[PDB]
């Protein structure tokens, strides 16, 4: 309940700052105000145009990464077990396996970026 | 007296930050062989109101290619999720005391970069687009590299929380077993923050502004207050986690007193490293943490796997 | 089915230890050297018999037992026991590691005598 | 305090709803961390924080990729939300006139099937050990490392022959 | 119990209809995926806390794990599309009709 | 399943957590274990058919436990004549169930 | 592919249905359902042109909508029962969601619209491989459940999956859209069988695989997609022409070839089971899938299509494609009708 | 010189002593005199809902000692 | 060999941080295989009392446990103690 | 210096676990002595009720064995009060 008050009491500080900061100055707001900035002049096309991402691989990687975190994650309660071994030999072979993929993408160049 | 006690955390963790920003300007012209800000107030200390006062009375901005929806959602975002983030820190006694509070964190750190993405995205300009994908980028290689040193280091810890953190650095501090991956936390939290050398972000010379190129006045002020409070939060968590301060039961204001300076300390750290160093590369930074410190820190936690076990210091569950 | 047979609140009325947390962590190893064979009894018959309606006799007991404990521990040793179990109850955990010349003094008292 | 989590699902059934809708992806991204942030609420109420923040985390990242390569290549010169067309909004009003007339049916007709709002609440939390230590969420998940060790393995392996695959799949 | 999981399954079903039915955007069909993935977990999640299954509490972190590794491949199918076509239209996958 | 490798190895694994009553972590029971214990020792060597047939008292006591449908059904059959009676005000809560009591340890 | 990554795919393309079929928990069928689909995406896609993206594309997005409702159905099943396996009383609804599932992904109708296509566009050995072992895991799971599968649904599928593989071999002239209605009808019988007695379904499978192999290696021979370039097979390899002639006849289903005892026995034990009409409807049906096999029959072997000039220097040239393992299947899916007895169990 | 960032040093300081040590006091004084329990396990918030009940005032840090006992 | 040796001084040299990381894996690898003290952390964690110890029906027939907890027959720890 | 403060910590919280299980038998008997008190005052009050309800049995089980089924949370704090059964809910999930 009080981490709900608290988190509330911050959406309300938030929302109070901008609420202010939107009402309480003077507007004037006209054409040339309110077009996009592009150094000075105007803009050539939309920047809602596809535009290309030299990092994808390192990106899905990331996502297995991230999976391979969450399975290593608890970790902190799996050290309490009984049979130490065959956790210990689990996790190294978990880690192990993770470090050879890291290595497979980086010997076939996955982690350079294209072009 | 529960809603006192989120008035003395959230009004005093304002004026650090507010604070902070002036100090950064003082430390940054002495290290700079100028002076910074002591005119407007005595020694300056009234600038950053000055600062907030000019940035609220001025008009903001609702350009016409811009989606106002997530535009306005993306800073009161980031100012919510950074008190969010300060809320459950032990000094040595947290206001929302979690069992999985490195969990939160980082839930929470991840969801500050949505709010950046979403300003960017919102932003219709060339310019936010590059900050938000910089971004993406940027938050890849530093969250994977970051959540497996918070493994290693709470696998020596033994659990979530963070009096248990306290509890461990009862008797010496995590930097002397850790400090390998306290150099390697230390590089992820100023990646985090979007400091300089990465900040990457709000690219002053590579972009003009960056993600919050199109914002003004009031939001860009709460984007402001979002990232320094980040700053002073990353660097809480630093201490807390690695420089243990002395903690005693009869009296916790030697721990208060302890965090603070060794915060001081870190945050001075940040501002003296942005004072040193010229930018990354964005690219170069992904390789970095993903060829340098990911191997390294797959290698430690591996070790710090193995370690609890040949020397049965298996730490407690509670 | 059939209806459920369950004891009435006289059949469940019994003098109950008003006593606190900490009280009972401060006193807890001595409880469990002491009263152990009531203890042990009542836990025997819970986990052979899995109704608790069969074990309200040895609950009683076990009750009894703990009260005569407390009583003892009134009696003979009541001044480094309160000061033992007040340090216990400062502690958010109650952790044992923080109060041991309490401890050591309840402990010397509880050898002396009894 | 009774009907949260009955607000909760109600929540992540309109943002489901909103993903089925199919706004452009960057709406849809933002819909699915909604919903991944209300299920992670869901799971806390109901039990262990582990699995929650699990799921959120791992959402918060996907999401991530998702809007990079939204940004990448599905994109259009006007992103599509659900505001852009009267047929979608009408749809997603719709939708949620049909949740409410559902929940209306199911409270009255049904009696107590799978909804009853005079039951709401009572049924939440069936049994717990009140004393008890080792009961969290992530220790199951722990027991992975021992208990399921073929269930470490399988997940394991379909990580590492993930990595071999995407490598394949975008060799060009 | 029985409400929330009715709306969990309401929700599954919801983002097995957008799934079903197409619009223009893969990256959206995928999303849909995701969702039933996210429903299909937290089912599985509150069933185990509701059972107490402490044995079957790693069954949901094996769900996102191979929902993930699906994700992950049809983001570089989605990848591969693009390449060819430029945008990820399901009406410019049509050519193997004949 | 369809090849049984494990059970001509004599390994398992994924045998010993096809349900509630199986292995468990620190012992912790899960709910109806002793409902779905009774449940396979009586469907166990009669086959399938047998095991619907005979044992539908067993398979009926797991059910009402996991889903609790006839457990609801009373209980808001209690508490909706309780409102009822509420209403015609023929009724009165006790002191012990409308908050104000004497508590036990 | 480098031979790590090929031994990589290859392992796990072997292992899925390995953990599918040995696996005593549904998570772990489940689990060996997506580790042959995520394995089998990359070789299906490794040529690397528009037609096969398209295929792969389409092949993911059918096989992971499948998954999900099998995932569904096994949740909802956990949630019912607490257990990880269809016992003896979880709810036809979940049990006619897991066999909707199962008949999306072996792609009988009327969820076969994604077969043809997604056979062709891929290279012959990996249509091959689709239409042989992708189809064994679940049928699998549907053999392990089949007392407790709806006979109504199960023949409702099953005939409109002989209905439209009849259909589509008839229309179609590629040869990988005509194996790929092939299978569905194939499929269908199978299926039709399941309830009653798995074992025929697995004969038929076993016939099936048997019959599929060694045509799919006469198609590798030269690369012949298309019914043209199998009629032209007289001037490249003569040799294979009477063994096509038979291996077709026995897809067919003719006497006396071993082809047509999956048939007849799934034909008898329906008889058996007293569903006549559905039993004669499926035979009708097979006819017409003959009808498509002995039309390929007139085009490559009993007339002789026109050649090319080129053609004379592939003579010039010598092969030595045909492996060791094409001749054994060929026989013994042309010629082990009189072991019928030793076939069935 | 280098001795003038020291007064936003110091209230930087001031600001950041202040939550934690506020923190401490005001669950001292909630919990009367007393640290706010931790619950971290199931048995802990059982031991602090039977204080509560033991109490008799609703509250769980007024801890009762061998006064209830005779 | 010298030319082994050389070329661990070379990558040590110019990429060290994969040498630290290689040579931390195998330590970590090797290390509990040596250590004289790798039993005693699954003996703690076994002899942590998460549940409660079910007292047994004596029935007159085992010697070894203790009918008390303080008796000389059962698993002491004091190698714990003393550890 | 880790290994030997995880070991002290390790006997630590032996200690505090041992001070745990001495409690337990006490905890256990109040327990469930409370747990039938609060079963048995419900059963009264569905006495008084529902008597006048038709082919009603007064505290009839919902199962065919007569083995004891531990009561649920909804059991033992439906006829209470909305905020009892919240705390009964989710009092140790809200509690931070
Ligand atoms: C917080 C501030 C909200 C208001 C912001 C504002 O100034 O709005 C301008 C608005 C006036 O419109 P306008 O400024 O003239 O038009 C330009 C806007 O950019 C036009 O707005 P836009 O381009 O940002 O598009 C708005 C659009 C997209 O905006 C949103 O969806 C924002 C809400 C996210 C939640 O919203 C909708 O289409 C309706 C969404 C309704 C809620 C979602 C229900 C289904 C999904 C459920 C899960 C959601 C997660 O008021
Ligand atoms: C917590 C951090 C943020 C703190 C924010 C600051 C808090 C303290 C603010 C004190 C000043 C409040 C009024 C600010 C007005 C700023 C805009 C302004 O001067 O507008 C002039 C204008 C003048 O309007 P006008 O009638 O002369 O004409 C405006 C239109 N033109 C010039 C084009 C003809 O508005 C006002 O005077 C409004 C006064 C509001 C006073 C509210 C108190
Ligand atoms: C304090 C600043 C906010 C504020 O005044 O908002 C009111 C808003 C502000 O809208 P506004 O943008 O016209 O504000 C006037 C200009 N400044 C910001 C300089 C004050 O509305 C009004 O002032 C008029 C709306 C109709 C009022 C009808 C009577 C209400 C009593
Ligand atoms: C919080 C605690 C304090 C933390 C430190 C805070 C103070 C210092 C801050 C300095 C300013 C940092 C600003 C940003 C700098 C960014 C650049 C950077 O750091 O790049 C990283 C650089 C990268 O180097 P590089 O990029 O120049 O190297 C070239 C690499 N290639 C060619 C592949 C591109 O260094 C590292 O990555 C090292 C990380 C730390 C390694 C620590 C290893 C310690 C020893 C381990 C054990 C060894 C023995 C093993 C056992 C043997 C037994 C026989
Ligand atoms: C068991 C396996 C897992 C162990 C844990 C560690 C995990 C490490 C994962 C990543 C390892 C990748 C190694 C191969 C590789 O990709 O090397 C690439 C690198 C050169 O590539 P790059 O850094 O891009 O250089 C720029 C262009 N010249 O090439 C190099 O830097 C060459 C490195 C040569 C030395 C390798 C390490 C020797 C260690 C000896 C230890 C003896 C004690
Ligand atoms: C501008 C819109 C912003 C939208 C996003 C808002 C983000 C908020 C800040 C980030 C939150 C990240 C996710 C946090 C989830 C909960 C984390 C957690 O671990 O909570 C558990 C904790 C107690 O659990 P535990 O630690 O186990 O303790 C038990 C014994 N003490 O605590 C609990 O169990 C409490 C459970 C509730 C905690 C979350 C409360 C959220 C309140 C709603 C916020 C949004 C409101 C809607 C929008 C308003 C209008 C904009
Ligand atoms: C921030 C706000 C502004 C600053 C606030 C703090 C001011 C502190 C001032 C006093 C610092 C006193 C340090 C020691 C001075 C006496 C001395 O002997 O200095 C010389 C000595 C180095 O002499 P040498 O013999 O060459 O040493 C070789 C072995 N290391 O020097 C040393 O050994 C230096 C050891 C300390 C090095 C760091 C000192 C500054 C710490 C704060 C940095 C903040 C940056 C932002
Ligand atoms: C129910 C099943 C039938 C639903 C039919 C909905 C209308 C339809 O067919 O939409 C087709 C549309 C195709 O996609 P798009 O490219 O947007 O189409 C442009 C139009 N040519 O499809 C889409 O855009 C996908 C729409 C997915 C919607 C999922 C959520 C639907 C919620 C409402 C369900 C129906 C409620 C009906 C209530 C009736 C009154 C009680
Ligand atoms: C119980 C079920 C048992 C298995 C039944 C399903 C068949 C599974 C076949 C797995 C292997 C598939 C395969 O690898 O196909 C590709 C391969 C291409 O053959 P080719 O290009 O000629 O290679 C010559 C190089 N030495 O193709 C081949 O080599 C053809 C393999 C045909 C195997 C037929 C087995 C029939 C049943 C025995």
């Amino acid at each position: 309940m009080n981490l709900y008050t608290v988190i509330f009491i911050n959406i309300l500080l938030s929302l109070t700052l901008i609420l202010v900061a939107f009402w309480l100055p003077q507007m004037n707001l006209y054409s040339e105000k309110a077009n996009p900035y592009e150094c000075g002049f105007d803009p050539t096309s939309s920047a809602r145009l596809p535009f290309s991402m030299k990092f994808f691989l390192v990106a899905i990687t990331f996502l297995l990464f991230d999976l391979e975190i969450a399975l290593l994650l608890p970790l902190p309660w799996a050290i309490q077990t009984i049979k130490t071994s065959t956790m210990m030999i689990m996790a190294f072979i978990l880690v192990t396996i993770l470090s050879l993929g890291l290595a497979y993408e980086w010997t076939q160049k996955g982690l350079e970026w294209t072009e | 007296m529960f809603f006192i006690n989120i008035l003395t955390l959230l009004v005093p963790i304002l004026i650090a930050m507010a604070f902070l920003t002036l100090v950064e300007r003082k430390i940054l012209g002495y290290m700079q062989l100028r002076k910074g800000p002591n005119i407007v107030g005595p020694y300056g200390i009234l600038q950053p109101f000055a600062d907030a006062m000019k940035l609220f009375m001025k008009e903001p901005m609702r350009p016409l290619t811009t989606s106002m929806s997530l535009f306005i959602i993306a800073p009161t975002l980031s100012l919510t999720l950074a008190l969010s983030l300060w809320v459950p820190l032990p000094m040595p006694h947290p206001l929302i005391n979690l069992n999985l509070g490195i969990l939160f964190i980082l839930a929470t750190s991840s969801l500050s970069v949505y709010s950046i993405l979403w300003s960017g995205w919102a932003s219709n300009s060339k310019y936010s687009l590059f900050g938000a994908l910089r971004a993406v980028a940027q938050t890849i290689s530093y969250e994977v590299t970051m959540a497996i040193i918070l493994l290693s280091v709470l696998l020596m810890n033994g659990s979530y929380s963070l009096q248990t953190l306290i509890t461990t650095q009862e008797h010496m501090w995590l930097l002397l077993p850790a400090w390998p991956m306290a150099m390697m936390w230390f590089i992820s939290t100023l990646a985090e923050t979007n400091r300089a050398p990465f900040d990457l972000t709000e690219g002053e010379s590579e972009l003009v502004s960056g993600f919050n190129v199109e914002y003004a006045a009031g939001p860009f002020a709460l984007f402001f207050m979002a990232e320094y409070t980040n700053i002073i939060l990353m660097n809480a968590l630093t201490t807390i986690i690695f420089l243990g301060p002395l903690y005693y039961i009869n009296l916790p204001e030697l721990y208060s007193t302890n965090f603070m300076m060794e915060a001081l300390l870190l945050s001075s750290t940040f501002l003296w490293i942005r004072a040193s160093y010229p930018r990354f590369r964005y690219d170069q930074l992904m390789h970095l943490l993903w060829k340098n410190f990911l191997p390294l820190t797959l290698a430690l936690c591996m070790w710090h796997i193995s370690l609890p076990i040949f020397t049965a210091g298996v730490p407690p569950y509670m | 089915p059939g209806i459920v047979e369950l004891p009435t609140l006289e059949e469940l009325k019994v003098e109950e230890v008003k006593v606190s947390s900490a009280v009972l962590k401060a006193a807890a190893h001595h409880y469990g050297a002491q009263c152990d064979k009531t203890n042990k009894e009542f836990m025997l018959c819970r986990w052979e018999e899995k109704d608790p309606r069969r074990c309200l006799k040895e609950g009683k007991l076990v009750n009894g037992c703990a009260l005569n404990f407390f009583r003892q521990i009134k009696s003979h040793c009541a001044e480094p026991f309160t000061e033992y179990w007040t340090c216990l109850d400062y502690s958010n955990m109650q952790l044992f590691r923080h109060c041991r010349q309490q401890q050591a003094k309840f402990d010397q008292c509880v050898l002396d005598k009894l | 305090m009774n009907n949260y989590i009955f607000v909760l699902s109600s929540l992540f059934l309109v943002g489901c709803l909103g993903l089925a809708l199919k706004p452009s992806p960057i709406y849809g991204g933002l819909g699915l961390i909604v919903s991944g942030f209300v299920g992670c609420l869901m799971v806390l109420g109901f039990g262990g924080s582990f699995l929650g923040l699990m799921v959120f985390l791992i959402y918060l990242g996907g999401m991530l990729v998702v809007f990079g390569y939204t940004t990448a290549m599905a994109t259009e010169e006007y992103p599509e939300t659900w505001g852009s067309n009267w047929l979608i909004l009408g749809f997603l009003v719709l939708g949620v006139i049909m949740e409410v007339f559902l929940i209306c049916v199911l409270n009255y007709y049904d009696e107590v099937g799978v909804i009853n709002l005079d039951g709401l609440g009572d049924w939440l939390m069936y049994e717990v050990d009140d004393v008890g230590v080792m009961l969290e969420g992530g220790i199951g998940v722990a027991a992975m490392y021992s208990c399921a060790t073929w269930m470490m393995v399988v997940a394991g392996w379909s990580l590492f022959a993930g990595i071999f695959i995407i490598i394949e799949i975008t060799r060009d | 119990m029985p409400s929330t999981f009715f709306n969990l399954t309401m929700a599954f079903s919801l983002s097995l209809l957008g799934t079903l039915m197409f619009r223009s955007h893969l990256m959206s069909t995928l999303l849909c995926l995701e969702g039933m993935v996210l429903s299909l977990f937290i089912m599985t999640s509150v069933t185990s806390l509701n059972s107490n299954s402490m044995s079957s509490m790693p069954i949901p972190i094996t769900i996102l794990v191979f929902a993930a590794c699906e994700a992950a491949v049809g983001l570089a199918l989605l990848v591969k599309v693009s390449n060819t076509y430029g945008t990820d239209y399901v009406q410019n996958l049509n050519l193997l009709q004949c | 399943p369809f090849l049984d490798i494990q059970k001509k190895l004599g390994i398992s694994l994924d045998r010993h957590f096809m349900f509630l009553s199986a292995e468990q972590p620190y012992k912790n029971a899960a709910r109806c274990h002793a409902f779905e214990k009774e449940w396979i020792e009586c469907a166990h060597g009669i086959g399938g058919t047998r095991a619907k047939k005979e044992c539908k008292i067993e398979f009926d006591d797991f059910e009402e436990c996991l889903l609790r449908y006839k457990t609801m059904r009373r209980m808001h059959d209690i508490k909706k004549q309780r409102e009822k009676l509420m209403k015609e005000g023929k009724y009165t809560p006790p002191p012990h169930h409308s908050g104000r009591e004497e508590p036990r340890p | 592919m480098n031979p790590i990554t090929l031994a990589i795919i290859y392992f796990t393309i072997f292992l899925g249905p390995v953990i599918t079929m040995s696996s005593t928990n549904l998570m772990l069928m489940w689990v060996g359902l997506e580790f042959s689909l995520l394995a089998i995406i990359p070789m299906l896609i490794n040529k690397k042109n528009p037609r096969s993206t398209e295929a792969a594309t389409k092949y993911f997005v059918t096989q992971a909508t499948a998954s999900m409702i099998i995932l569904l159905a096994i949740v909802l099943n956990y949630k019912q029962l607490g257990t990880w396996m269809f016992q003896q009383q979880t709810n036809g609804l979940i049990l006619n969601m897991t066999l909707m599932a199962l008949s999306m992904k072996l792609g009988l109708a009327p969820f076969h619209f994604w077969l043809p296509e997604v056979t062709q566009g891929i290279p012959l050995h990996m249509g091959l491989i689709l239409l042989t072992w992708q189809k064994i895991a679940p049928l699998s799971i549907l053999i392990q459940i089949y007392p407790l599968l709806n006979s109504t649904i199960i023949l409702m599928l099953a005939i409109t999956s002989i209905f439209m593989g009849a259909w589509g071999g008839l229309n179609q002239t590629q040869m990988r859209k005509i194996m790929a209605y092939s299978s569905i009808a194939h499929m269908g019988w199978m299926l039709a069988i399941l309830p009653y007695n798995p074992s025929l379904t697995l004969l038929n499978l076993m016939i099936y695989i048997i019959l599929t192999a060694p045509m799919f290696m006469a198609l590798m021979l030269n690369n012949s997609m298309t019914i043209n370039s199998i009629s032209l097979l007289w001037n490249k390899t003569p040799a294979m022409l009477t063994m096509i002639s038979l291996m077709l006849l026995s897809l067919g289903g003719l006497p006396p070839l071993t082809g047509f005892l999956p048939k007849w026995i799934i034909i008898t034990e329906l008889m058996k089971n007293n569903c006549l009409i559905m039993a004669t409807l499926m035979a009708m049906m097979a006819l017409l899938n003959l009808f498509f096999y002995t039309r390929l029959i007139y085009s490559t072997s009993l007339t002789m299509f026109p050649t090319n000039n080129n053609s004379k220097m592939m003579t010039h040239q010598t092969k030595t494609k045909p492996n060791l393992m094409f001749s054994t299947l060929a026989i013994m899916s042309t010629m082990t009708l009189p072991l019928a007895p030793q076939l069935i169990t | 010189m280098w001795f003038e960032i020291l007064p936003g040093l110091a209230i930087m300081g001031v600001c950041l002593v202040i939550p934690g040590v506020s923190t401490a006091y005001i669950h001292k004084f909630t919990n009367g005199g007393k640290e706010k329990r931790v619950a971290r396990v199931q048995y802990q918030w059982y031991l602090m809902e039977r204080d509560r009940r033991i109490s008799g005032v609703n509250r769980y840090y007024v801890s009762k000692g061998l006064e209830n006992i005779d | 060999a010298g030319r082994i040796s050389a070329f661990l001084k070379n990558a040590w040299a110019k990429e060290p941080v994969l040498v630290v990381s290689f040579s931390v894996w195998g330590l970590a690898i090797i290390m509990p295989m040596i250590s004289p003290y790798t039993k005693y952390a699954s003996m703690i964690n076994k002899a942590t009392p998460y549940n409660y110890p079910v007292p047994v029906r004596d029935d007159g027939n085992m010697p070894d446990v203790p009918s008390h907890p303080q008796d000389p027959l059962g698993p002491s720890l004091d190698w714990l103690k003393n550890l | 210096r880790m290994m030997r403060w995880n070991q002290e910590r390790r006997r630590l919280l032996i200690e505090d676990l041992e001070a745990r299980i001495a409690l337990m038998p006490l905890f256990q008997a109040e327990k469930d002595r409370r747990t039938l008190q609060i079963l048995r005052e419900n059963l009264e009050e569905e006495a008084i009720i529902m008597k006048d309800v038709p082919n009603w049995k007064v505290g009839e089980s919902v199962f065919h064995t007569t083995r004891w089924v531990p009561p649920l949370i909804g059991e033992m704090y439906g006829l209470r009060t909305k905020e009892e059964m919240s705390n009964a809910n989710f009092g140790f999930t809200w509690y931070t």
